[PDB]
């Protein structure tokens, strides 16, 4: 009956579309933005081009596998754009789909980008805003963490990377960003914390909230964990575009020289 | 020493319920040449063990967790001191033996204010970066990140094996069972079903994650096997001046 | 044998360690099927894993897991099993269990119940004896009120004994009995001290037991009538009224007293309508005049030894009696084979009040069966753990031979060739035993450990030629390893440049006294010149072995590196005896002279809690004793619990912590002295 193109048209704008514009509505209630609009809103006009748009993740157990929870791109947005004309390579989590957990699709599609810039000689820039890992798929997520670990130590010091985190990231995605050579953080919308204030309540029995746990004060004035805060969002990615203006783009080049007055 | 020799007290040395610990010199101690161990800060960072041995005349370098000190949890001084001892190990040459049995970090304020993020990314870029042969075994538990930053599989590992009382998950069972069927209040059969599925190798063995589930009365054998088959390995990576650890 | 004979489909044993190891070793040679039960701790041991099933009856503490008649009868109900072999101690000797195992039509592995109760009380035993025509203590059983019918007594009974005075003993009138002037004595001080407490004036004349010595006669008879007696067992050697070491054949007494014995034995059994095996139990003094003193009627703990005389199995036997067989052999078959010693290795300080036990694991066991004439009943296995709860036996060593001599060399080897590392056992006390000068030739007695150690167990008193060859064994190990150290793989880069030394010169501290020791190598020989006196030592020097056999100018020596430090210190097994050495070279022994001796101060009676937790709860008394290792208490903290051991035993202070309390890093729980 119908045809594939209108197919391909309906996987496209459910892409776009996200999680829904419930969720959309309620994210931009909660004081920040989504992934696509942070893309638009860090690289040039036009110069993106996203990399490996339908993906599905394949887990069938504990009854996952229906079709009310299919979701093309599967929570991350990766591609390659251009700032100020130089080449370079982003992936940013999305927070609105199953709560931008690491699965395995997830995994096999930032170290695709990794292995890609790798390869070209481009930094990367990482945009930060993950629940954790999937309990549903179990051992196979962790797995995807140790992928993108190696990843991050092979490039250590031949291409530079870039983090980012604008929300709640927990458990072993907190490992990422400490590997990355800069980490910036946003004011009053993110945190970081191998553990939780509920088992630490139940552990060791302190009262804490999240900000005074991992909020960007904590881990930018007496941890030394994050490098700059941010006021919010679109300043944040203002002082992302220029330091990256700073910066070169693989070991091999020299520091770049700018024309001056 | 013969290297095949036989180590039946090690069939017993886990105990069968996980909240009784053990002492994990003992078995280094039963798999090393001669009973023979040199221990590098015994007194400061209890939580784990790092020391030189000797497997079939060769020096090993030896990285184990402590269950019998706070755990066997992660920490700062752990981190730190297992981060140096595999780097030196690494650069000169000397093939690393890691004894897993963790469930996590050591939850708290003073850690997370301490900056515990930095030093488990040490020592997982310790880890990582390394290229002399290694192997690992796990003997009771690893839970989570932890089992990723303890020379997992997935961090180019070499060898892995698992004793038949290794449990391997994200989390512990009742977490991930009130986590994952929440909706529908369950009575011992959701229970009941993960712990008789998940609480066992099967589920990183059937993946290809361990490469065999062995006897422990065999454990010294194989590894002795496999560094003799390890000896020749070498490796390439991309052009660096030098790399950017965490420190 | 033949299996093929109508016998018992399963049997299920009630006990444990290496009594079920025997029964279930036999039930297997007869090809029968065999049961087995065991606690929650014992899953993992040696007779759970050779029985074909095994059933879990419940705990650890034995008061209540291995006693539960409600959950045997259970275990035998499910699984249909028609007999139970009780072994010794438990149940083997309980009326109830009997009683009610009677009624679900399973037989008992026994004798009757009848038997059991006349065995259990003293007085209506006696009588049976004295009814059973076999002598018993010829005591005056009367009354004795005044000093002239003690003289009296003495004049009938004869007088050459101690005296008894019926309620009381132990100083109430015990006197050494040649003449009248001590039954005058014994009389008032015994009247005088029964009117303060006993109220008994009377005396009694019982003959003396002077340096006894304890024989046993083991009977074997069925339901039909007949009874054999297997010879004879001294069992004379003992601590806190208990076995260390047993021969079954006896050079105290000839065979017309043994003949005497066995009749008597047999006469009382058959009196009784005795079943299954038992044992007669007489004390003989110095003129070989033996006095009835029990009937224990159950498998005695040395019964093998009287196995290896007459190649009986008394398991077999005593199961194929159970269904009613008459037994075989005659009593004109049995006969005396050569000669038998047993001894038994616990877990236990011999250092220490001469017995004290321990608990711990085994890092690692070996016992020497390939070595002739030499069997081993034990029931463990390496990484066996040693548990608070039962009795810490870890083996018993059996050696036979053709004599006596040849008997107790065998022992002596098998006990210098047998590995536990892991815990302590009483090695040495056995092996120092054996080759004492007065066991050796037979003037054994019952206060044989009380009087040849008066101030306790202080190990082997090494002579100067042994002294000398225990130097020279430690200098060439230490030169061995010394020589072992240099030898590296081929670099082809920067070669290694083997140093030459001509001979060693060693300054060996042993005890409170230091040696000089010149030690030179000619390839596998040693020669080795101790304060001018000059040895050979020849080994194969394999430095992995746990043991290692050595040649001292021609003597053959076995011996055992225990420990071995970077800092000079060894710790050698050596004739049964852990000695602890110091090995220097000549530079370092004159460099250690200035070396500014650092006082050592050392506590281990105060215990503090490592980590912060909740003490679940409190495992120790106040005003009791506690083992080197056992936990005291228990703290739990991020779920785990955390056992707290002990490393000294002492009276308790004061006790500062409870059970449910909540404590800190550094916290005080218990003080100790
Ligand atoms: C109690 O709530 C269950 C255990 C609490 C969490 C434990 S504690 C140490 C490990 N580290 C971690 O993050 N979880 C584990």
């Amino acid at each position: 009956a119908t045809s594939v193109n209108e197919r391909i048209e309906n996987k496209r704008r459910t892409a776009l579309l996200g999680g829904g514009q419930r969720r959309i509505d309620a994210q931009h209630k909660r004081g920040k933005l989504t992934a696509r609009e942070r893309i638009s809103l860090l690289l040039d006009p036009g110069s993106f081009v996203e990399s490996d748009m339908f993906v599905e993740h394949r887990c069938a157990d504990f009854g996952m596998a229906a079709d009310k929870n299919k979701f093309p791109g599967d929570s991350v947005v990766t591609g390659r754009g251009r700032i100020n004309g130089r080449l370079v390579y982003v992936f940013s989590q999305d927070f609105t789909v199953f709560g931008g957990s690491l699965s395995g699709a997830h995994a096999q599609k930032i170290c695709k980008i990794m292995d890609q810039a790798i390869t070209v000689g481009a930094p990367v820039i990482g945009l930060n805003d993950s629940g954790g890992a999937r309990i549903q798929e179990g051992v196979e997520s962790l797995a995807g963490y140790a992928d993108i670990f190696l990843r991050n130590v092979t490039a250590s010091g031949v291409i530079p990377q870039i983090s980012l985190i604008m929300g709640p990231c927990a458990g072993g995605a907190v490992y990422s960003p400490a590997l990355t050579d800069f980490t910036f953080m946003v004011k009053d919308t993110s945190y970081l914390f191998i553990t939780g204030p509920d088992v630490v309540k139940s552990v060791t029995n302190e009262d804490v909230t999240q900000e005074e746990l991992g909020g960007a004060k904590t881990h930018t004035t007496m941890s030394g964990v994050a490098h700059r805060a941010f006021e919010n969002d679109v300043d944040a990615l203002c002082n992302l575009r220029d330091f990256f203006n700073y910066l070169p783009l693989s070991s091999q080049d020299p520091a770049p020289v700018r024309e001056c007055h | 020493d013969p290297s095949d020799r036989l180590v039946p007290e090690l069939d017993t040395i886990v105990p069968l319920e996980s909240t009784k610990a053990y002492n994990m010199v003992d078995i280094i101690h039963s798999v090393v040449d001669e009973r023979e161990f040199f221990e590098i800060m015994p007194n400061y960072a209890k939580n784990i063990i790092v020391g030189f041995a000797r497997m079939n005349g060769r020096t090993v370098g030896i990285v184990g967790n402590q269950p019998k000190v706070a755990s066997g949890c992660l920490d700062i001084n752990s981190s730190v001191k297992g981060a140096r001892f595999v780097r030196f190990c690494d650069a000169f040459n000397i093939p690393l033996i890691t004894f897993v049995d963790v469930p996590g970090f050591l939850p708290g304020t003073a850690q997370e204010y301490g900056g515990i993020i930095r030093h488990g990314a040490k020592l997982l870029y310790a880890f990582a970066e390394a290229t002399v042969p290694k192997v690992t075994v796990i003997t009771r538990k690893a839970y989570g990140g932890a089992y990723d930053v303890m020379s997992s599989k997935h961090l180019c590992g070499d060898t892995n094996y698992a004793w038949p009382t290794a449990e391997i998950a994200v989390m512990g069972a009742k977490g991930a069972v009130e986590i994952i069927f929440k909706g529908h209040e369950n009575v011992e059969a959701a229970q009941a079903e993960y712990i008789e599925k998940f609480a066992n190798p099967f589920p990183a063995a059937v993946r290809g994650f361990v490469d065999d589930i062995i006897q422990p009365s065999s454990t010294r054998a194989r590894i002795c096997c496999d560094l003799d088959v390890l000896a020749s390995k070498k490796v390439q990576r991309p052009w660096r001046k030098h790399a950017n650890i965490p420190l | 044998y033949d299996p093929n004979e109508k016998t018992f489909d399963k049997i299920l044993v009630a006990n444990r360690g290496e009594i079920a190891c025997r029964v279930i070793r036999t039930c297997k040679k007869m090809g029968i099927k065999t049961v087995a039960i065991h606690s929650d701790v014992d899953a993992s041991s040696v007779h759970v894993k050779m029985a074909d099933e095994a059933v879990c009856v419940g705990p650890a503490p034995t008061s209540k897991s291995y006693l539960n008649m409600d959950a045997i009868m259970e275990a035998i109900k499910k699984t249909r099993a028609q007999a139970v072999h009780p072994g010794y101690g438990f149940l083997s000797e309980n009326k109830e269990f009997a009683r009610c195992l009677a009624a679900e039509d399973v037989v008992f592995i026994g004798p009757d119940t009848h038997a059991i109760q006349a065995m259990g009380d003293k007085i209506e035993s006696k009588l049976l004896a004295k009814k059973a025509e076999v002598n018993t203590i010829p005591g005056f059983d009367g009354v004795v009120k005044d000093a002239e019918e003690a003289v009296r007594i003495a004049r009938e009974i004869g007088y050459p004994v101690m005296i008894k005075a019926s309620a009381g003993g132990g100083g109430k009138g015990m006197r050494i009995a040649w003449d009248d002037e001590e039954t005058r004595d014994g009389f008032r001080l015994s009247s005088q001290e029964a009117a303060s407490s006993f109220g008994d004036d009377r005396l009694l004349i019982e003959k003396f037991i002077d340096n006894p010595r304890h024989i046993e006669i083991q009977v074997l008879g069925d339901k039909h009538g007949n009874a054999l007696w297997l010879n004879e067992r001294e069992c004379s050697i003992q601590r806190r009224n208990q076995k260390v070491v047993e021969e079954a054949p006896s050079i105290f007494l000839d065979a017309e007293t043994r003949r005497a014995m066995g009749e008597q034995a047999v006469a009382l059994a058959r009196a009784v309508k005795y079943s299954s095996a038992g044992t007669v139990e007489f004390l003989v003094d110095s003129k070989k005049n033996f006095y009835f003193l029990e009937m224990n009627t159950r498998l005695q703990v040395e019964h093998p030894v009287t196995e290896c005389i007459t190649g009986l199995d008394l398991v077999q036997e005593m199961i194929r009696v159970a269904k009613g067989y008459p037994l075989r052999h005659k009593q004109a078959d049995i006969r005396i084979n050569g000669w038998a010693v047993e001894c038994r290795v616990y877990a236990e300080d011999p250092y220490k009040s001469f017995g004290l036990p321990s608990i711990g694991r085994l890092s690692q066991y070996q016992e020497p069966l390939h070595l002739p004439g030499v069997r081993v009943d034990s029931g463990i296995q390496p990484g066996s753990d040693i548990s608070i709860y039962y009795d810490p036996m870890i083996s018993k060593l059996i050696t036979y031979g053709s004599d006596r001599t040849e008997a107790l060399k065998r022992m002596a080897d098998a006990l210098d060739n047998y590995v536990i590392r892991g815990v302590t056992h009483n090695i040495a006390l056995l092996r120092e035993v054996i080759i004492n000068s007065r066991f050796v030739k037979g003037d054994i007695s019952t206060k044989f450990l009380s009087d040849v150690y008066p101030d306790g167990f202080k190990g082997h008193m090494l002579t100067k030629s042994e002294k000398n060859q225990l130097l020279a064994i430690a200098s060439s190990l230490f030169v061995a390893f010394q020589l072992r150290a240099q030898h590296f793989q081929e670099n082809s880069r920067m070669p290694v440049i083997k140093p030459d030394i001509a001979n060693w010169e060693l300054s060996v501290k042993l005890h409170d006294k230091v040696h000089t020791v010149v030690a030179s190598n000619n390839g596998s020989v040693f020669s080795v010149e101790v304060d001018g006196s000059k040895l050979n030592v020849t080994s194969t020097w394999n430095l992995a072995s746990p043991l290692l056999s050595v040649s001292v100018d021609g003597t053959q020596r076995t011996v055992q590196c225990l420990s071995r430090e970077a800092g000079g210190n060894m710790s050698i097994q050596f004739l049964g005896t852990v000695y602890k050495v110091n090995i220097l070279t000549r530079l370092a022994a004159e460099l250690n002279k200035f070396m500014l001796e650092k006082v050592t101060e050392d506590t281990s009676s105060v215990l503090r809690s490592p980590m912060p937790g909740v003490v679940v709860a409190v495992s120790v008394k106040p005003g009791d004793a506690v083992a080197e290792g056992q936990e005291i208490c228990v703290i739990e903290a991020m779920k785990m619990q955390n056992s707290m051991t002990a490393g000294k035993t002492g009276t308790v202070k004061s006790v500062h912590c409870q059970a449910g309390d909540t404590v800190g890093e550094g916290d005080l729980l218990v003080e100790l002295e």
